[PDB]
DNA sequence: CAATTTAACACTTTTGTCAAGC
DNA sequence: GCTTGACAAAAGTGTTAAATTGTGCTATACT
């Protein structure tokens, strides 16, 4: 779970660097939401991995 | 049962405190601004520059080994483009584009 | 945004959270829970409580 | 030890969480694949 | 789910044409030479007019958002490469995204002067970033990327092997038909393995887990651990029965105090003794403990 | 980028829905990128013009 | 493919073994 | 009580050679 966190982190870390559209980063940053919310709760929000 | 292990080799040394050997303290201070300490043994040099906790690199306090490690900036858009055209196809095409919001 | 982005600032995600409690007055809130609960009839106090 | 009195909890402003931080998780890889060995700047660091 | 969000947004944006994409293209170019003229007139500081100053500094922002429209184009293009690897290692919102590194990517080397489609440009970058991103993050134990490569030629054989000969194929087949050794093919056979979760439920049900019934053959057992501790003193007192010469060469050539194994000549220091007198000494101290008078004490723990 | 704990999001009660008076539904929305938030409004700039 | 790491060895140096004796 | 010379396998020198690993790029069109 954690692993899942930091792929997509990095991955953001990255798309901010090169200045990406707006939308694929607000999709980078749900993932990363989204991907917390499992590591803290599995299932609390949508359906668990 | 199963049985299972981990490459943690155990060692039966019951020496706590038997064994003292000499040591120094090197301080180093990160790009934000906060500062740590490391104690270093007595060999050799102490590194000039040093990951710290928060995941800055910090340089030692004392300062030092002005050496930025070959710098090597990743490839820029304008670089990236470039092997692609002429800079005299780019000279032309802004003076085409310059045309048509001068005529607008 | 575009007509009027000097007068009011918008934002989204958990960002857009985070900068709205930046500014949060704690007291205020409490306060008017209180006066709502001494003035509220019906389901108002209740909220409020 | 075996001097308590009351255990309390609360929240962490993150402040915290950077104190009790030994260094930040930078990469994801795990171990090495043939040897056994921890990756360095990833989970299971040394 | 939560990728429906994503696919509702992508429709917000029609689909090009090869015209419109080319001057799109020229528009790029022009942005990013305008930006570098920019940076040659701050280099001297020329005074660039009023007039030309606005319409310069509109047409760089066209440039931009001109690639910014060509990127978000192209976003149910590369949704729809990446709908192919879904199934299996990696998510499928995050291989769309690596797909859209791959499309940037892809806008970064566009060439309009071509007159080539940008679909057909395109789908090579996505492609290439989608399976780069499937090798690198599909796995916990992370393999490089020519072990994946070799992985999957394995695994391909493997498969037409058993469609083929119509049995279990035995490790010789699958090398006669890799050309590769016998211990290599092994080796990349037991490399595939994918580690068992941890939280299972062996024993039909939640009863125990899986990690109930394991014990650890590296435990620290303390019978062993407590006699240790007594042999070291067994020998700190057999030592003393030697002369202070003779115990101290033991002492130093094993490191009882520091440990390192001295060698001769730094035992030498002791008196500036050369190496021969004391592998004469060490010889006689062997001599002395090994006789049963003092190794029956010791003979327990071997 | 930040990220918000998911404990008190959701929970019913959602705690930070009630320290801030936004509904249960308009974080949720404001939280995964669905909907906009005004952080702040410039009220005496908007009232002079 | 270029970069990085590791095995490979023809050879050098540090180290350990005998016979002899001032 | 302890030292010099003759030998020896073992622990390194220094560079090169082979294996391993990270990396950018594929232009019919495909949404």
């Amino acid at each position: 779970l954690y692993r899942r966190v930091i792929n997509r982190n990095n991955r953001l870390k990255r798309l901010i660097d090169l200045g990406a559209p707006e939308i694929i980063v607000n999709n980078e940053k749900r993932m990363l939401q989204e991907s917390v919310d499992a590591l803290f709760d599995n299932g609390r929000r949508g359906r668990p991995v | 049962v199963l049985r299972g292990s981990r490459l943690g080799a155990v060692s039966y040394e019951t020496d706590r405190n038997h064994d003292l050997a000499p040591r120094q303290v090197a301080r180093y201070r990160t790009d934000n601004g906060e500062e740590f300490d490391v104690p270093f043994a007595d060999d050799a040099e102490i590194p000039g520059t040093w990951l710290c906790r928060n995941g800055l690199e910090g340089t030692l306090i004392e300062g030092d080994v002005p050496e930025p490690k070959k710098v090597k900036p990743p490839r820029t858009h304008w670089d990236m483009l470039l092997e692609r055209r002429s800079v005299e196809e780019l000279e032309e095409l802004l003076k085409e584009r310059l045309d048509l919001i001068k005529a607008k | 945004q575009d007509r009027y982005g000097e007068y009011f600032t918008g934002a989204m995600g958990a960002e857009s959270i985070k900068k709205l409690i930046e500014n949060f007055d704690i007291d205020a809130e409490a306060e008017s829970l209180r006066e709502v609960i001494r003035s509220g009839k019906g389901q108002k106090k209740l909220r409020a409580l | 030890v075996n001097f308590f009195d009351e255990l309390r909890i609360g929240l962490a402003t993150a402040d915290d969480i950077r104190n009790w931080s030994y260094g930040e998780v930078k990469k994801p890889e795990t171990i090495n694949y043939r040897t056994l060995k921890p990756e360095k700047d990833g989970l299971f660091c040394e | 789910d939560s990728v429906r969000a994503y696919l509702k947004q992508i429709g917000k944006v029609a689909l090009l044409n090869a015209e419109e994409e080319v001057e799109l293209a020229k528009r790029i170019e022009a942005g990013l030479y305008a930006t570098q003229k920019l940076a040659e007139l701050a280099e001297k500081g020329e005074k660039l007019p009023v007039q030309q100053r606005r319409d310069m500094q509109w047409i760089c922002r066209d440039g931009d958002r001109a690639k910014n429209h060509l990127l978000e184009a192209n976003l149910r293009l590369v949704v729809s490469l990446a709908k192919r690897y879904t199934g299996r290692g990696m998510a499928f919102l995050d291989l769309i995204q690596e797909g859209n590194l791959g499309l940037i990517r892809a806008v970064e080397k566009f060439d309009y002067t071509k007159g080539y489609k940008f679909s057909t440009y395109a789908t090579w970058w996505i492609r290439q970033a989608i399976t780069r991103a499937m090798a690198d993050q599909a796995r916990t134990i992370r393999i490089p990327v020519h072990m994946v490569e070799v992985i999957n030629k394995l695994g391909r054989i493997q498969r037409e092997l058993l469609q083929d000969l119509g049995r279990e194929p035995t490790p010789e087949e699958l090398a006669k038909e890799m050309d590769i050794t016998p211990e290599k093919v092994l080796e990349i056979q037991q490399y595939a393995r994918e580690p068992i979760s941890l939280d299972q439920t062996i024993g039909d049900e939640g009863d125990s887990q899986l990690g109930d019934f394991i014990e650890d053959s590296e435990a620290v057992v303390a019978v062993d651990a407590v006699s240790f501790t007594l042999l070291q003193d067994q020998l700190q007192s057999v030592l003393e029965t030697l002369s202070e010469r003779e115990a101290g060469v033991v002492r130093l050539r094993f490191g009882l105090t520091d440990g390192q194994p001295r060698t001769l000549d730094e035992i030498g220091q002791v008196y500036g003794v050369t190496r021969e007198r004391i592998r004469q000494i060490e010889s006689k101290t062997m001599s002395k403990l090994r006789h049963p008078s003092r190794s029956q004490v010791l003979r327990d723990y071997l | 980028a930040p990220v918000t704990h998911i404990w008190y999001f959701k929970g019913v009660p959602s705690r930070l829905g009630y320290l801030l008076d936004l509904a249960p539904k308009d974080l949720e929305k404001i939280i995964y990128f669905a909907a906009y938030v005004i952080t702040s409004v410039d009220d005496e700039m908007r009232h002079n013009e």
